[PDB]
């Protein structure tokens, strides 16, 4: 069967920039070639067909070349819109493969973090339970820590974090912390801290909020 | 309108079926056998074509059976086809020089 | 219009099997093949198999084991993917596509994403995320709602029904324990709120479960 290589898996590349992705063929296909888009949680979207040929929807940015073994997915001038996953797949024989995928990632500059915190809501508490969700926003790069301080004593039991892939409308990055506790165990404590750390401020920035 | 003027007639139409039927058939006879490149109408037709004239380049063929059974029936139509057509030319030909006999 | 329409998920215990279906819609051919695609989380595509619904003839990937069987319906031109004896490994997001004989696919569906576990179906639990006193707010405003005790994925996340799309964030879910859980975040101006609505709608298809929460201002 035909194997695609797509390297290098990753891809670094300042806005408005060229970019050029890679897929290579155990064997020459012609030019039986074709490359799909995959955002984070979209499904796979055509961008060109036959290595070359456009597709209409597309933007003219994206342009293919290459035959035979060696194709390349062009980019001229990248934007956030266009970080996700890049494949290439052939039609050249059976059965129709697809490459390992290519992530596009894009380097801004410095953002510091939205850092906002919320207080378990009252539906929840007359359910026996109390979530307090802090949300770091808006930042980069994607390196950053999330404190909590339970009256004034840091916090380590039930932080549950998440962070989100480069965001596709500014290319910067996003987090959520999120400390369960019981109605209970919430009810003999009063202020509840964030912090947060990141390369862009010595100092770590902080949100809290009092029971009462 | 002559016989053989009619026979050379349904043999074009029959054989641009044959070609049809043959891209179709064949695509639906190749998908499924691994390294296979019978497999996309638009190449297959093209195959067709080139084997019913029976020009083969090879850069397109069958490599299942019923691909090559495709293929053998395709190879046969194009050869009737042109066949009846020259035959048809040569009863022209045959009809005409009669008539610049006399008889 | 959507071309391709498939299950949002589905839920399956180990040993167990389920179909699949992808509802097509559009121009139709003879020339048309049906694809389906298995995508593990984290990982890339996987061709899976193809079947021409005119015919009725179906081929499948031969490098992996095979699980799935294709079958088609004519009349309500849907394909169906019977896969069977599935285990932990055979989950993952499974997409279907509509080739029309050249080789690449033009069109996918949502993709439907198939969980294998024992634990049972469980709506989730939306509870609003509004600032508190002290918070002083500025010329951006930050709301959000919460999402949990659920199972299995996934979720869809909207605001205003789709109106409100520029500054939402939805966090990934965390496991625990048999339940999944996840934050989203909206942006609005300060001044739109709460003088305008934002409510947060929370569709949760392995339930068939959708369902609304306003954001307002706390007591
Ligand atoms: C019109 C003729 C079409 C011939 C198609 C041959 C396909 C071979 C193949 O790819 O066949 C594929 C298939 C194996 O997958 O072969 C098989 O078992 C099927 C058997 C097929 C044909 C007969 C066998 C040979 C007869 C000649 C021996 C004469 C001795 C005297
Ligand atoms: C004349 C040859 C029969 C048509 C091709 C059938 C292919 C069936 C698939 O295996
Ligand atoms: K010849
Ligand atoms: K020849
Ligand atoms: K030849
Ligand atoms: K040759
Ligand atoms: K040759
Ligand atoms: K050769
Ligand atoms: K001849």
């Amino acid at each position: 069967d035909i194997l695609l290589t797509q390297s290098p898996a990753i891809l670094s590349v300042s806005p408005g920039e060229r970019v050029s992705f890679s897929c290579r063929a155990s064997q020459s296909i012609g030019t039986d070639i074709h490359w799909y888009q995959q955002r984070t949680n979209g499904s796979p979207r055509l961008l060109i067909k036959y290595a070359s040929e456009s597709i209409s929807g597309i933007p003219s940015r994206f342009s293919g070349s290459g035959s035979g073994t060696d194709f390349t997915l062009s980019i001229n001038s990248v934007e956030s819109e266009d970080i996700a996953n890049y494949y290439c797949q052939q039609s050249n024989r059976w059965p129709f493969t697809f490459g390992s995928g290519t992530k596009l990632e894009i380097k801004r500059a410095d953002a510091a973090p939205t850092v906002s915190i919320f207080p378990p809501s009252s539906e929840q508490l007359t359910s026996g339970g109390a979530s307090v969700v802090c949300f770091l926003n808006n930042f980069y790069p994607k390196d950053i820590n999330v404190k909590w301080k339970i009256d004034g004593s840091e916090r380590q039991n039930g932080v549950l974090n998440s962070w989100t892939d480069q965001d596709s409308k500014d290319s910067t990055y996003s987090m959520s912390s999120t400390l369960t506790l019981t109605k209970d165990e919430y009810e003999r404590h009063n202020s509840y801290t964030c912090e947060a750390t990141h390369k862009t401020s010595t100092s770590p920035i902080v949100k809290s909020f009092n029971r009462n | 309108s002559a016989l053989h003027w009619r026979a050379a007639g349904a043999a074009t139409v029959l054989l641009v079926i044959v070609l049809l039927a043959g891209s179709y058939l064949a695509v639906l006879a190749e998908r499924g056998a691994p390294g296979a490149q019978l497999i996309t109408y638009p190449r297959a037709l093209w195959w067709s074509v080139a084997t019913a004239t029976t020009v083969g380049y090879g850069d397109l063929y069958p490599v299942t059976l019923w691909g090559r059974c495709v293929a053998v029936v395709v190879m046969v139509a194009g050869i009737t086809s042109f066949g009846l057509v020259t035959a048809a030319l040569a009863t022209w030909f045959v009809g005409r020089e009669q008539e610049r006999r006399g008889a | 219009q959507v071309q391709l329409q498939q299950p949002g998920a589905e839920l399956v215990k180990p040993g167990a099997s389920v179909k699949l279906s992808c509802k097509a819609s559009g121009y139709t051919f003879t020339s048309d093949w049906i694809h389906w695609v298995k995508q593990r989380p984290g990982h890339g595509l996987e061709w899976i198999g193809e079947i021409i619904p005119s015919y009725g003839r179906a081929n499948y990937n031969e490098k992996i084991q095979k699980k799935a069987t294709l079958t088609a319906d004519k009349s309500s031109s849907t394909a169906f993917m019977q896969l069977s004896s599935l285990t932990s490994e055979d989950s993952a997001v499974y997409y279907c596509a509509r080739e029309r004989g050249d080789g690449y696919f033009a069109v996918w569906g949502a993709g439907t994403t198939v969980t294998v576990s024992s634990a049972k179906t469980t709506p989730p639990s939306v509870y609003p995320l509004a600032p508190g006193s002290a918070a002083q707010t500025n010329s951006m405003v930050t709301l959000g709602c919460l999402v949990k005790g659920y199972f299995p994925e996934p979720v869809t996340v909207t605001w205003n029904s789709g109106s409100l799309s520029s500054g939402v964030h939805t966090f990934p879910a965390v496991l625990q324990s048999d339940l999944y859980t996840l934050s989203s975040s909206v942006t609005v101006p300060s001044s739109s709120w709460p003088s305008e609505t934002v409510t947060c709608n929370v569709a949760h298809p392995a339930s068939s479960t959708k369902v609304d929460k306003k954001i307002v201002p706390r007591d």
